[PDB]
C-alpha cells in the first residue's frame, strides 16, 4: 500500500540520479547538462501527484544530507505528520555504492557532492508547490533556507545551471503571494527581493556563467516594469554585460518583450519595432505558449501605431487570438478611418480587460495618433480644401482648432502640407516620389547586411555535426 | 543596387539550401557509425578471450 | 487613348490636348518581380527536405 | 501613513514642475509610477490638471492647453509660480510649428496665434524669436534654414553620413570573407 | 564542497574559500579565449580537409 | 525603496546632512546601485573636497559603483 | 448525378435573407420534394444544421425558436419514411451483388468497378466520409488514367455540394498530376471547369477567368451547373480582370457568349454591364450595376459572398477608366455624366483616392479634379522591398530552426 | 490520429527539450490561466449562432472590406436621390 | 619587377568605363536569364530521392546542375554591379 508507492518511486528517481551524476564526475559538459535537466524535471512534476506525494521524500532518504533532511522533514510534516519509513536515513538501499552514497564515507563527512544534487530537489519542490498552489507557507520556508545555502557554497559551472532555474521560481513566488492581495508582508519582502538578485547577480557574473547571469537581468527588468521605475530599469539597460554566447532561447525571447515596454513609456518608438517582431520569432508558436503570443500581438498593435505605419488588418483576423484581439482590431480599425468618436467608444466599453495587460496607459497616447489620420485622410484626397470645410468634417471646434492640429502635424511632417490664412484655403506641398532621392540607397543597405548575415551564420553552423561523426568510428 | 540585393537574395536561397543537404550526410553518417559499432562490440569479445 | 493609338491625356477644361510619347517601364525592375515569385516558391520547397531532418 | 490631502497637492506640483522643464520624459516616467495604488487611492482631482494638459501638448491642441492656465485660478495657493513657466513654452511650441506650416502672414493673424492682447508685445517677441517683422509681415524663408544651419553644423557626426563610395566597399569584402 | 553554516576564528575559514576562486579567475578569463578555439579550430581545419 | 533621497541631501549645505547621508547609501551600495551611477560626480565632488570629513567613505562608495558596472 | 448540383442552388437560397419571400420559398418547395424523391435524405441532416438562424431555425434536430419563416426546414415523419423505405430496398440489392463481382474470380476489371458502384450510391446520398473511403480502394488497385482522374472528380464535387471549399482544395491538386500521365485532353477540360469553381469559391479571380473563357467552348457537365450560369459566370469575372481590348476579344465577340444569347435574368444584366463599360456610356454604368448586385450576386453561391469586394471594384473601376483617359474633368461635369449629384460623388470618390487605383487629388476652390500619375519606375519600386522583406523572413526563419539541429 | 508507421512521424520531428525550456517559463507572464481567460470572459461575442466563419477567421485572404458595412444601400440611396432632381427639372 | 608589370595605361583605364547602354542591357540580360534556370531548379529538388551521390547523377542527369548555373550568373553581376558603383562613385566627386 503505502510502503509499496515508495520504493516503487524511488527506482524511478535512482534512474534519473544516475544519468546527471555521471556528468558533474566526469567533468562539465556545459550546454549538454541544461538540456538533460529540463526534459527530467517536466517528467517528474508529474510522477509526485500519483503514487503518492512523499516521492520527493523517498529520494532524500536514500542519500547523504549536508541539510536536505531537515527540509523534507519540515515539509511533510505541515502536509499532515506521517510515519511510514518515511523519516530520512531510514531505509537503506545505498549498500556502500559511491553513486548512490558510500556507507562508511558520510559518517566522516569524506563525500560532500550532495550540493547540486539539493539544488535539483528543491527545484522539483518549488515546481510541485506551483502546481498544486499550496505555495505559501512551504514556498517561503524553502526560500528561506536555499539563500544561505548558495552562499555556502563556492559555486561552480553545473550548479549555476541550476540555480538559474531555483532563481525562477523564488521571483515568481513572492509576485504570486503579492498578486492575491495587498499585504503589509508583501510590500516588506518586495524591497528584500529586489536586492538579493542585484547582490547576487554581481557574483554571478564572476563565476562566468551565462545562465545565472542572463536571467537575474530579465527578473529584474520585469520589478521594474511593475514599480513605474522607468528610470532604475534604463541605467539597468545601460549597465551592458547581457550577453550571447550560450544563453537559452527562453531567457532571450523574454528579454526583448520587455525592451519592447520599456521603450514605448518613455516615447522611443522607433527601436521597439524590432524587438517586438524579434521577441514573437525567438518564441515558439505552441499552444502552451500561446498566451505569450497574446501578450506579443497586443503590444504589436500601440507600438506600430505610434511610430506611424498601421499594423496588418490581416494578422489579427486570421489568428485564433482574434477573440482576444477583438478590442483591439476595433482599436485599429479607429485609426484608419480616422474618426475620433470611434476610439474614445472603444476605450470605455472594454477597459477592465485593456488594464490587466497594460495596454492601457499606453491607449491614452494612442488617442494621439486617432485625430491625425482624419486630417491626413482628407490632405491626400484633397489638395485644395479650405479650413473651413476641414472644421465641419472633423466636427472641431473653431478655425483657430483646425489650424493648431494641422500647424504641429506638419513639424513632424506626417501631413506636409501649407496653410494659407489669407488665401482661405491649405494647400498640399506633396512631392510624394522617392524613385529620384537618396532613400533608395539607405534601404537596399538594410537589406543586402541581413543577407550576408545569413551567408556567414550557414557556413559556421554547417561544420560542427560533421566534425562529431569524424571523431566516432565509422567506415 | 537594386540588382545587388535581387541577386545576392538568390544567394541566401543557395546556400541555405545546401545546409541541408549536408544534415542529410550527417544523417547516414550515423546510420553508417551503428554498423561499425555493432562490429566493433563483436571484435572486443576476441580480445578478452585471447 | 484607352486603345493606346497616341498615349496622351485630353485636358477638358483649358480645350487643350497634351499628346504624350510612349510611359517607360524599367524594363530591368520588371525582370527583378519576375524573379522573386520564383525565389517564394524554392524557399518552401527547401523547407520540405528539411523537415526529413528532425 | 500614505494618506493625506497634501499628497495630492504636491503630486500635482511635481507633475507641473516636469512640464515646465519641457521635457516629457520626465513626465511619463512619472507617470507610469503614479498610475497604480497612489493614482487610484487619491483618485484625481488635481492630477486631472497637469495628466489633461500633457495630453493637449502631444495632440497640439494649445488652444485647450492655454485654456487649462485660466482654470488653474479656483485653486491658486503656488501653482501659479508654474504656470508663468509655461506660458513662454506653450508659446514656444507654437512658433516651432508655424515656421514650417507657412512662410509669411499679417500682423493680426500672428498676434491672434501667439496670445497677446497687444500688436507691440507680438513684435517683442519676434526679435527675442529672431524673426523679423518689417511692413507687418514675419518670413521665415531665411530664418528657419539659418537656425537650422548653425545648429545642424557639428563635427561629430558630419563626418559620419554613410558615403556611397563607402557603402560599395562595405558590401564587397563580405562576398569573399 | 565548501561549508560555511559553521565558521571559526571570525570568519577565517570563509575568508580564505571567497579568494581561492578569485585566484582561479584570471585563469578563467584566459580559459573562455580556449573554449572559443575548440570550435574555431576544428571549423577551419575541416574546411581545409575538404581543400 | 530608491536612494534618490540620499543623493539629495547630498546637496545641503550642513556636513552632518552628507555624512549622514553617504552611510545610508552603503547598506544598498551593491545593492541599488543604479541611481549612483548617474550623479556620480556629486560623490566624487565631495572627495575633491578637503572640507569635508568623510572623503574616506565617498572614495569607498564610488569604488564600488565602478565594480558593479564591469570597471 | 444531376440531381445533386441543382438542388444545393436553391437550398443555398433557402438560406439566404437576400431574396425576396417570394424567390425564397420558389426555391423551397423545389429542395424538399426533390429530397424525398431520390433520397437525399441523408444530407437533409446536414442542410437543416445549415439553415440555422438565417432563416429557418425552429427544428425537430435544432434550435426551437418562433423566428422562423421556414417550413422546410422542419422534420416531417413522411420524410422519416421515405429515408427508411428506399434506404432498406437499394441497399440490400446493391451489398448482396457488389460483393459477388469482387468474390469471383477477376479483380482488374469487375472488382474495380463495383466500389465505384457503392459509390454511386453513397454519393447520391451526400455522405462523404463513406464515399471517400470506397473509391480510394478503386484509386489505390490499378486501373486507367483516365477513370482515376474521373472518379476522383466525384469526390471533389461533394465538397462543392456541401459548400465546404477544404475538401475540394485537397482533392484537385491530387488530380492535377495524374493530368499528363493519361494524355487526355478531353479530362483536362473537364479538370479546367472544376478548378475554376475552386478558384472561384476563394477570393483570387485572376486564374478563375483564363479558366473560365476555356469552360465556354469546351466542358460537357458531369455534375457541374448549367452552361447558362457559367457563361454568366465568365462574363463577371471578364470584366474584373481584363482591359478594354480584351474585355472586346474574349468575352463580347466570343462565338460562345454571341450563340447563348440572353434567355435568363442574371446573364440579360451582366452582358449589358460589359457593353456599357466598353461604350463610354456612364448613364447607365450606376442602373446596370445595381441590377447586377440583386440578380447576379445574390443568387450566386460563390459570389454572394465575394458580393462586397466585387462592387467596391467595378465602382473604382468605371471612376479609373475615366480619370486615366482625362488630365482635368470638373466635379460637376463627372457626376452629370454618371447620374450622381455633385456631393455624392465627391464621397466615393474621396473614399478610394488612398487605395490608390485612381490616382487624382480633387480640389474644391475651383471644383476642378488634377490627375497625378506617381505610378512609373517608382512604382515596381515599393513592391520590391516590400515582397523581399518578406523572403528574408522566411529564409532566417527556416534557417534557424535547422542550424539548432 | 497516425498515419502509416511510426517510423516516418519519428523522422520527421523529435520534440526538443528546448521547447520544454521556452513554454513554462513563459507561463509565469500568462498568470494563472491566460490562454483560455480572454474568450472565457467576453463569452465569444454575444451573437447569432448562424453557420458561417467568413466574418472573422475566412479561409480566404483577407481584403478590406470593414471600411463600410454596406456602401451598396448607400449607393441606391444616393442614385434616387439625384434621380428625382434630374427628372423633375 | 619588368616581368610582373605588363600594362603602364592600366592607371587610365581603372578609372574609365564603357557606355552605359550595354551595363542596363547585362544587368536585364542576367535577372531574365536567372528566371529561366529558376523554373528548372524548382524541378530539380522535386528530385534527389536516389540513394547515392553517383547514381543521382546518373540516372536523372543531375550533372547539368541548374543550381552551378544560377549560382555562377548571380555571382557574375553581383561582383560587375559592386565595381560599376564603386567606379562610377568615385568619378563623380574626385574629377568635380
Amino acid at each position: 500500500l503505502h510502503h509499496s508507492e515508495k520504493k516503487y518511486a524511488e527506482e524511478d528517481q535512482v534512474q534519473e540520479l544516475l544519468k546527471v551524476l555521471n556528468e558533474i564526475s566526469k567533468t562539465t559538459l556545459t550546454l549538454d547538462p541544461r538540456y538533460i535537466w529540463r526534459s527530467l524535471k517536466d517528467l517528474s512534476s508529474l510522477r509526485n501527484q500519483e503514487l503518492l506525494n512523499a516521492e520527493t521524500l523517498c529520494f532524500t532518504v536514500n542519500v547523504l544530507y549536508p541539510d536536505s533532511s531537515s527540509f523534507k522533514k519540515n515539509l511533510l510534516k505541515f502536509i499532515t505528520s506521517n510515519h511510514k519509513s518515511s523519516v530520512p536515513g531510514s531505509a537503506e538501499l545505498r549498500n556502500s555504492y559511491p553513486a548512490s552514497f558510500y556507507s562508511v564515507n558520510t559518517e566522516k563527512k569524506t563525500i560532500e557532492v550532495t550540493a547540486e544534487i539539493n539544488c535539483f530537489m528543491h527545484l522539483l519542490v518549488q515546481l510541485f508547490l506551483w502546481d498544486s498552489k499550496e505555495l505559501e507557507q512551504l514556498v517561503e520556508f524553502n526560500r528561506k533556507v536555499v539563500i544561505p545555502n548558495l552562499l555556502c557554497y563556492y559555486n561552480l559551472r553545473s550548479l549555476n545551471l541550476i540555480n538559474a532555474k531555483l532563481w525562477f521560481y523564488i521571483y515568481l513566488s513572492h509576485e504570486t503571494l503579492a498578486r492575491s492581495s495587498e499585504e503589509i508582508n508583501s510590500d516588506n519582502q518586495n524591497i528584500i527581493l529586489r536586492s538579493t538578485m542585484m547582490k547576487f547577480l554581481k557574483i554571478a557574473s564572476l563565476k562566468h556563467d551565462n545562465e545565472t547571469k542572463a536571467m537575474l537581468i530579465n527578473l529584474i527588468l520585469r520589478d521594474f516594469l511593475n514599480n513605474g521605475e522607468v528610470d532604475s530599469a534604463s541605467d539597468f539597460i545601460s549597465k551592458l554585460e547581457y550577453p550571447h554566447t550560450d544563453v537559452s532561447s527562453s531567457l532571450e525571447a523574454r528579454y526583448f518583450f520587455y525592451l519592447s515596454k520599456i521603450n514605448a513609456i518613455q516615447l522611443d518608438y522607433s527601436t521597439a519595432n524590432e524587438y517586438i517582431i524579434a521577441a514573437i520569432r525567438k518564441a515558439p508558436h505552441n499552444s502552451k505558449s500561446l498566451g505569450f503570443l497574446q501578450q506579443s500581438n497586443k503590444l504589436h498593435c500601440c507600438i506600430q501605431l505610434l511610430m506611424g505605419d498601421i499594423p496588418e488588418l490581416s494578422f489579427f483576423h486570421q489568428s485564433n487570438m482574434q477573440k482576444s484581439l477583438l478590442p483591439y482590431y476595433h482599436l485599429t480599425k479607429a485609426v484608419k478611418l480616422g474618426d475620433l468618436k470611434k476610439f474614445t467608444s472603444t476605450i470605455t466599453k472594454y477597459k477592465q480587460l485593456l488594464l490587466k495587460d497594460d495596454t492601457y496607459q499606453l491607449c491614452v497616447r494612442l488617442r494621439s495618433n486617432v485625430i491625425k489620420t482624419g486630417i491626413r485622410i482628407i490632405s491626400l484626397t484633397y489638395k485644395k480644401i479650405s479650413l473651413r470645410d476641414i472644421c465641419l468634417k472633423l466636427n472641431l471646434d473653431s478655425e483657430q482648432t483646425v489650424e493648431y492640429m494641422v500647424s504641429r502635424a506638419i513639424r513632424d511632417g506626417v501631413i506636409e502640407a501649407k496653410i494659407n490664412h489669407e488665401d482661405g484655403f491649405i494647400e498640399t506641398t506633396e512631392l510624394l516620389n522617392i524613385y529620384d532621392s537618396e532613400d533608395p540607397q539607405q534601404v537596399f543597405d538594410e537589406r543586402i547586411k541581413f543577407a550576408n548575415q545569413l551567408h556567414d551564420e550557414y557556413l559556421v553552423s554547417m561544420r560542427y555535426p560533421e566534425d562529431k561523426k569524424t571523431q566516432q568510428n565509422e567506415k | 543596387i537594386n540588382i545587388s540585393n535581387n541577386l545576392q537574395k538568390a544567394l541566401t536561397v543557395k546556400t541555405n539550401d545546401e545546409l541541408m543537404v549536408i544534415y542529410i550526410s550527417n544523417l547516414v553518417r550515423s546510420i553508417i557509425a551503428f554498423d561499425d559499432l555493432i562490429e566493433n562490440k563483436i571484435q572486443n569479445k576476441k580480445i578478452q578471450e585471447q | 487613348i484607352l486603345d493606346k493609338i497616341f498615349y496622351g491625356v485630353l485636358d477638358q477644361g483649358n480645350g487643350w490636348l497634351y499628346v504624350y510619347e510612349t510611359p517607360n517601364q524599367d524594363a530591368t525592375y520588371d525582370s527583378a518581380l519576375e524573379l522573386v515569385g520564383q525565389l517564394n516558391k524554392v524557399v518552401d520547397q527547401l523547407f520540405e527536405k528539411a523537415s526529413v531532418l528532425y | 501613513l500614505s494618506e493625506s490631502d497634501k499628497k495630492s497637492k504636491l503630486i500635482s506640483l511635481y507633475l507641473l514642475n516636469l512640464l515646465s522643464q519641457n521635457n516629457t520624459t520626465k513626465f511619463h516616467s512619472e507617470l507610469q509610477y503614479l498610475d497604480k495604488h497612489i493614482k487610484n487611492l487619491e483618485d484625481d482631482s488635481l492630477l486631472s490638471y497637469p495628466i489633461k494638459l500633457d495630453r493637449w501638448l502631444m495632440e497640439g491642441s494649445y488652444q485647450k492647453a492655454w485654456d487649462l492656465l485660466q482654470s488653474g485660478s479656483q485653486n491658486i495657493s503656488e501653482f501659479d509660480s508654474f504656470t508663468d513657466i509655461l506660458k513662454s513654452a506653450i508659446r514656444d511650441e507654437i512658433a516651432k510649428n508655424t515656421e514650417l506650416s507657412y512662410d509669411f502672414l499679417p500682423l493680426s493673424n500672428i498676434k491672434a496665434l501667439l496670445f497677446f492682447n497687444n500688436e507691440k508685445e507680438t513684435e517683442k517677441f519676434a526679435l527675442e524669436r529672431n524673426w523679423p517683422i518689417v511692413n507687418s509681415k514675419v518670413y521665415f524663408n531665411n530664418q528657419s534654414k539659418e537656425k537650422a544651419d548653425y545648429e545642424d553644423e557639428m563635427m561629430h557626426e558630419e563626418d559620419q553620413k554613410t558615403n556611397i563610395i563607402e557603402k560599395a566597399m562595405d558590401y564587397a569584402i563580405s562576398i569573399e570573407n | 564542497m565548501t561549508a560555511a553554516v559553521t565558521s571559526s576564528n571570525i570568519v577565517l575559514e570563509t575568508h580564505e574559500s571567497g579568494i581561492k576562486p578569485y585566484f582561479e579567475q584570471k585563469i578563467q578569463e584566459t580559459e573562455l579565449k580556449i573554449r572559443s578555439k575548440t570550435e574555431n579550430v576544428r571549423r577551419l581545419e575541416a574546411q581545409r580537409n575538404a581543400l | 525603496t530608491t536612494a534618490a533621497p540620499l543623493l539629495a541631501l547630498l546637496r545641503e549645505n550642513q556636513d552632518s546632512v552628507k555624512t549622514y547621508a553617504l552611510e545610508s547609501i552603503n547598506n544598498v551600495v551593491d545593492q541599488l546601485w543604479s541611481e549612483i551611477s548617474n550623479e556620480l560626480p556629486d560623490i566624487e565632488a565631495l572627495y575633491d573636497d578637503d572640507t569635508f570629513s568623510d572623503r574616506e567613505m565617498a572614495a569607498l562608495i564610488a569604488s564600488k559603483v565602478y565594480y558593479n558596472l564591469g570597471e | 448525378r444531376v440531381p445533386n448540383y441543382e438542388v444545393s442552388e436553391k437550398a443555398f437560397l433557402l438560406t439566404q435573407s437576400k431574396v425576396s419571400i417570394e424567390q425564397r420559398k420558389e426555391a423551397a418547395e423545389f429542395v424538399l420534394a426533390k429530397i424525398k424523391e431520390e433520397e437525399m435524405a441523408p444530407y437533409y441532416k446536414y442542410l437543416c444544421e445549415e439553415y440555422l438562424v438565417n432563416n429557418g431555425q425552429s427544428d425537430l434536430e435544432h434550435d426551437e425558436k418562433s423566428d422562423s419563416l421556414n417550413e422546410w426546414i422542419k422534420f416531417d415523419q413522411e420524410l422519416y419514411n421515405e429515408l427508411c423505405k428506399k434506404n432498406e430496398s437499394k441497399i440490400k440489392e446493391l451489398n448482396e451483388k457488389i460483393q459477388k463481382l469482387e468474390e469471383d474470380d477477376e479483380g482488374e476489371l469487375e472488382q474495380a468497378q463495383a466500389w465505384i458502384n457503392l459509390g454511386e450510391y453513397y454519393a447520391q446520398i451526400g455522405d462523404k466520409d463513406n464515399a471517400e473511403k470506397t473509391l480510394g480502394k478503386s484509386l489505390s488497385k490499378a486501373i486507367s488514367t483516365g477513370a482515376k482522374i474521373d472518379v476522383m472528380l466525384t469526390i471533389a464535387r461533394l465538397g462543392f455540394f456541401y459548400n465546404d471549399q477544404l475538401y475540394v482544395k485537397e482533392k484537385l491538386e491530387a488530380v492535377n498530376s495524374m493530368i499528363e500521365k493519361g494524355g487526355d485532353w478531353e479530362r483536362r477540360n473537364r479538370y479546367k471547369t472544376y478548378y475554376g469553381i475552386h478558384c472561384l469559391a476563394v477570393r483570387n479571380f485572376k486564374e478563375a477567368a483564363k479558366l473560365l473563357v476555356d469552360s465556354l467552348a469546351t466542358f460537357t457537365s458531369i455534375e457541374l451547373t448549367s452552361y447558362e450560369s457559367i457563361a454568366t459566370y465568365a462574363s463577371v469575372t471578364g470584366l474584373f480582370t481584363l482591359e478594354r481590348t480584351d474585355l472586346k476579344s474574349k468575352v463580347i465577340d466570343s462565338p460562345e457568349l454571341l450563340s447563348l444569347i440572353s434567355t435568363t435574368a442574371a446573364l440579360q444584366s451582366i452582358s449589358s454591364l460589359t457593353i456599357s463599360l466598353y461604350a463610354s456610356d456612364y448613364a447607365s454604368y450606376f442602373p446596370y450595376l445595381l441590377e447586377t448586385y440583386a440578380n447576379v450576386l445574390i443568387p450566386c453561391k460563390y459570389l454572394n459572398r465575394h458580393a462586397d469586394f466585387f462592387v467596391r471594384e467595378m465602382r473604382r473601376k468605371v471612376y479609373a477608366q475615366l480619370l486615366e483617359s482625362y488630365k482635368t474633368l470638373s466635379l460637376k461635369s463627372m457626376a452629370s455624366a454618371f447620374g450622381v449629384s455633385v456631393a455624392f460623388l465627391d464621397n466615393d470618390l474621396g473614399k478610394f483616392i488612398p487605395n490608390k487605383q485612381l490616382n487624382c487629388v480633387i480640389d474644391r476652390v475651383n471644383g476642378i479634379v488634377e490627375t497625378n500619375r506617381p505610378d512609373n519606375k517608382n512604382a515596381q519600386y515599393h513592391l520590391l522591398v516590400k515582397q523581399g522583406d518578406g523572403l528574408l523572413t522566411k529564409l532566417q526563419k527556416y534557417g534557424a530552426a535547422v542550424r539548432l539541429t | 490520429m497516425s498515419t502509416d508507421v511510426a517510423a516516418a512521424q519519428a523522422q520527421s520531428k523529435i520534440d526538443l527539450t528546448k521547447k520544454k525550456n521556452e513554454e513554462i517559463n513563459k507561463k509565469s507572464l500568462e498568470e494563472d490561466d491566460e490562454f483560455e481567460d480572454f474568450p472565457i470572459d467576453t463569452w465569444a461575442n454575444g451573437e447569432t449562432i448562424k453557420s458561417n466563419a467568413v466574418t472573422q477567421t475566412n479561409i480566404w485572404e483577407e481584403n478590406w472590406d470593414d471600411v463600410e458595412v454596406d456602401d451598396d444601400f448607400t449607393n441606391e440611396l444616393k442614385a434616387e436621390l439625384d434621380r428625382y432632381k434630374r427628372e423633375n427639372q | 619587377k619588368m616581368l610582373m608589370n605588363l600594362h603602364k595605361e592600366q592607371w587610365q583605364s581603372g578609372l574609365k568605363m564603357y557606355d552605359y547602354e550595354e551595363k542596363e542591357e547585362s544587368n536585364l540580360a542576367a535577372t531574365k536569364s536567372m528566371v529561366k534556370i529558376a523554373e528548372q531548379y524548382s524541378k530539380r529538388i522535386e528530385e534527389e530521392k536516389e540513394l547515392t551521390e553517383e547514381e543521382l547523377k546518373t540516372r536523372y542527369v543531375g550533372r547539368q546542375d541548374p543550381k552551378k548555373h544560377l549560382s555562377e550568373t548571380a555571382d557574375e553581376t553581383l561582383e560587375n554591379n559592386i565595381v560599376s558603383v564603386l567606379t562610377a562613385g568615385v568619378n563623380s566627386v574626385a574629377i568635380k
